[PDB]
C-alpha cells in the first residue's frame, strides 16, 4: 500500500518534467533490426517494438 | 496442528492505478491573471511616476530660484 502511493508520487515528480523529457527523447533509437540481431534481451526488446516475454 | 503462515482469511484490496490531480487553473485564465497584475503594476507605476516629476519640477524651481 505504502509503495504504491510512493511510486505514484515518484511520477508525480520525474514524468511530467519538462527538462528531463528533454534530456531523453532523441536519443537511443532501436531498430527491430538491430533489437534482434544485436542480440539485445528484456526491457529493450519491450521498449522497442516486438512482442515479447518469458 | 499446523502453524504455518497463510493469508488470514483473505487480504483486503491493494491499489495500483495512476493518479495525477491534473490542477489546472484552465491556464487562459491564468494568462488573464498575468496580464492583470501586468496592467495593475503599470497603473500604479504611471500614476507615481507623474508624482515624481512633479515633485522633481519642484526641485529644478528651488535651484533655479536660489542660482543668483
Amino acid at each position: 500500500k505504502n509503495f504504491s502511493l510512493r511510486i505514484d508520487e515518484l511520477e508525480e515528480m520525474l514524468t511530467n518534467n519538462r527538462i528531463w523529457r528533454n534530456r531523453t527523447v532523441d536519443i537511443g533509437v532501436v531498430t527491430a533490426e538491430d533489437a534482434l540481431n544485436y542480440g539485445f534481451s528484456g526491457v529493450m526488446l519491450r521498449g522497442s517494438g516486438i512482442q515479447w516475454d518469458l | 496442528v499446523k502453524q504455518d503462515m497463510p493469508p488470514v482469511g483473505g487480504y483486503g484490496p491493494i491499489d495500483y492505478k495512476r493518479n495525477l490531480p491534473r490542477r489546472g487553473l484552465s491556464g487562459y485564465s491564468m494568462f488573464a491573471v498575468g496580464i492583470g497584475a501586468l496592467l495593475f503594476g503599470y497603473w500604479s507605476m504611471m500614476r507615481w511616476n507623474r508624482e515624481r516629476r512633479r515633485l522633481q519640477i519642484e526641485d529644478f524651481e528651488a535651484r533655479i530660484a536660489l542660482m543668483p
